[PDB]
Order: structure tokens, then sequence, then C-alpha cells
């Protein structure tokens, strides 16, 4: 295959400074426009810089002065030298080879994360989310699992230890205050609930942490 | 710096269907040289984007002959002649005539069609170990419903409540072609003790009024 292998992204505070890499697989830089896109948290597809046999460098005017593209093309390894790293630099960043005369990209790398964050490793705390008095008595019955103030992503969450897929929603998670929060709903028959028990189970990696909470009435 | 608009933002199609996303851009893409640099990517949830058409109707290696793309000057077309549910994800126009820096649109997500849904409704009081935490978030999820637009309202003791409200959308249902929304009322529990009536109101084209959840909480 033709490929860009890329190099592991990273957690930084603002101000400071991480570099990622890409090799080139199957193919040789020599000729083409090699370049560095990524992928806001709002979905976004940004061009971040460009290098042409080494001697034809661009940068998006919002990384000159902080961010450096480099290329070594007897190992035919691509650089970016991320710099004055700020909270708007947060994202999926992808390495990518362009035609240098159609101007299109067709090899891309795997997407590698960067976030740029005061946040200090902390663990979440999860809350059972039992139904209120009175919404217990339908066909079927919902309950919930908030998940709140972790860093960083992500977290892995279950219901009775994952054997409880279906009726299961799990949302994205969201900034609070600088830490993330995500929460998850399960919808099981009316008979079911309390009589056998309902635990909502999360994983958080960094921490090392993995908390159990079981759904009660009342 | 060259805006690129695609229209529309999403498109919701029933496999078989033909589909046509739009993309406009602010200033001519024909450059100097005759050439219109003008291409078409589609990136799906987890993967890195992929090349569909470049300068304007060139099929790229390897796609299928059921996309094809049209258009000259400012006005562009990509038209998918039977979508497969392999074509579900995102696709981005982009342009390279005017560099740097070269930009891309916005994206046009092609989804799912499916019948009409209403949501599913459920509130959640805080808990009493966020509780003594000092904390109080108050949840509500909307459930399974369609199509994806739809607003919450949040009312403490009968008035709207804007502060404090973050919400969380699903992608569609790969199993049901649903949607799903969280919406957590954060407070702190001095505020939470301050009031009693708690009501989370969604407004979905399935209903005239708005559907309603609430709970008082001297009851719990």
């Amino acid at each position: 295959e033709v490929k860009l292998v890329e190099s592991r992204g990273g957690l930084v505070k603002p101000g400071g400074s991480l570099q990622l890499s890409c090799a080139a697989s199957g193919f040789t830089f020599s000729g083409y426009a090699m370049s560095w896109f990524r992928l806001t948290p709002e979905k976004r597809l940004e061009w971040v810089a460009s290098i042409y046999n080494g001697f034809r460098i661009h940068y998006l005017d919002s990384v000159k002065g902080r961010f450096t593209i480099s290329s070594d093309y007897a190992r035919n390894i691509l650089y970016l030298q991320m710099s004055t790293l700020r909270s708007e630099d947060t994202a999926m960043y992808y390495c990518s080879r362009g035609d240098a005369y159609s101007r299109y990209f067709d090899v891309w790398g795997a997407g590698t994360t960067v976030t740029v964050s005061a946040a200090k490793t902390t663990a979440p705390s999860v809350y059972p989310l039992a139904p209120v008095c009175g919404d217990t008595t339908g066909s079927s019955v919902t309950l919930g699992c908030l998940v709140k103030g972790y860093f960083p992503e992500p977290v892995t969450l279950t219901w009775n230890s994952g054997s409880l897929s279906s009726g299961v929603h799990t949302f994205p998670a969201v900034l609070q205050s600088d830490l993330y929060t995500l929460s998850s709903s399960v919808t099981v028959t009316s008979s079911t609930w309390p009589s056998q028990s309902i635990t909502c189970n999360v994983a958080h990696p960094a921490s090392s942490t993995k908390v159990d909470k079981k759904i009660e009435p009342r | 710096e060259v805006v690129m608009t695609q229209s529309p933002l999403s498109l919701p199609v029933s496999l078989g269907d033909q589909a046509s996303i739009s993309c406009r851009s602010s200033q001519s893409l024909v450059h100097s040289n005759g050439n219109t640099y003008l291409h078409w990517y589609l990136q799906k949830p987890g993967q890195s984007p992929k090349l569909l058409i470049y300068k304007v109707s060139n099929r790229f290696s390897g796609v299928p002959d059921r996309f094809s793309g049209s258009g000259s000057g400012t006005d562009f077309t990509l038209k998918i002649s039977r979508v497969e549910a392999e074509d579900l994800g995102v696709y981005f126009c982009s342009q390279s005539t005017h560099v740097p820096p070269l930009t891309f649109g916005a994206g046009t997500k092609l989804e799912l069609k499916r019948a009409d849904a209403a949501p599913t409704v459920s509130i959640f009081p805080p808990s009493s170990e966020q509780l003594t935490s000092g904390g109080a978030s108050v949840v509500c999820f909307l459930n399974n419903f369609y199509p994806k637009d739809i607003n919450v309202k949040w009312k403490i003791d009968g008035s709207e409540r804007q502060n404090g409200v973050l919400n969380s959308w699903t992608d569609q249902d790969s199993k049901d072609s649903t949607y799903s929304m969280s919406s957590t009322l954060t407070l702190t529990k001095d505020e939470y003790e301050r009031h009693n009536s708690y009501t989370c109101e969604a407004t979905h084209k399935t209903s005239t009024s708005p559907i309603v959840k609430s709970f008082n909480r001297n009851e719990c």
C-alpha cells in the first residue's frame, strides 16, 4: 500500500510546544506538495501548511511564527513543529500528499489528536440518574448516568458491563469548566428494574479509575 | 480569502435515490492558466478525508462511477446517481485556485430519511451524590426522534432559564435512523434549593405544542 504513518499526538499546556511527524511508505516526497491539515472541535476542515521539494513553504496566517513545517527528503519524513500553542490549536491533525500539478490531496495519514489545555488529569465523578416520582409505571423506564469533571478524553461507559446494549444512548462529551462532561441513558421494560439491577460502568484510562454506579430507586 | 458555501448542510436520502450537493465560491475559481481547481472530498466518522473528484469533473482512481461532478466559475455540483450505505458521511468541496490559503466549504452531511418520530422525553433531578459536592445538574433526555431539528427550553418555577445549559447530540442511529439529544441545566446546590419546579420543554415538528416533562424538588 501507499500510505503515511503518522506520529502520536499529545496533550500540551498553553504556550507549550509539540512536534508531529509522518513517514512515507510506498512512495517518495520528491515532486509532491506535502501538507498538514486539521479537523477542529467544531468539525471544520482547515489547511495548515505545505512544503514542496524543500524550497516552497506556505502557512495558514494564524500559525505563522508559531508552527514550522519541514521535510527530510532523504528519509522522507514530514514534520510540524508547533510552538506557542493556543487553545484554538486543539484538533485532529492530518499529514497528506498532494499533487503539485492538479492541487488535490489523495493520500492522508490517520488523524492525530493535539489537545492544548491547562487541565490536569482528573477522574470523573459518576452520578446515577434515577426516574422521578411517577415515571416508573409506563411500558418502559429510562435510567441515566452523568459523568462529570474528567480530563482528558476519553472514558468508556457501558451498562451492565456491556450486556445491556440495546436502547442505550451515550452522548458526546462537552467542555464544562475546562473539564469534560458526558451523559448516557438506557431504556428498559418497566418490569425489569429495580427487581433486576442496572449499573453504569465508567472507565477512565488516564487515571486508572473504574467506577461502577448502581441505579437505585428514590 | 475565498469563502466556500455548501448547500444544504444536511441532505436526507433513501438508499437507491439520487443526491445532489452544491458548492459556491466567493470568487470565480477559474485560474489564469484556464484550470478550475475545485475538488470534492468525503470524510466518514473516525476516518480521514478521501478524495472523490478533482478539478470539477475528474473522478479520482478507484472512485465509483456513481459519483460525478459539474459546474463552472463560482457554482459547482456533486451528484451521486444511486446512494449506497457506504456513501453516508460528510462531503466537503475545496478550492486551490487562489492560494494560500487553500480553503474548504463547511461540509454537507448525507444522511438517511425515515418516518417522522416524536421524541421520548425523560427528566432527572440532581443526584444526592452530586448535591453533597455543592452542585446540582438537572438532566433531560430527548430520545429517538426524527427529523433532527429540535429545540429545548428549561423553566424554573415557570420562568425560562438560559444560563447553565449544555447540550449534546448523537449522530443518526445506525439501527433506527433516529436522533437523540441530552440537555443538562447545571446550577449550584444553593440555586436548586431556592426553587421547586423544574421543567424541560421540547419543540419538534411532530407537535404543535412543546412536549413537557417536569418535577417538583420537595417531592424528590
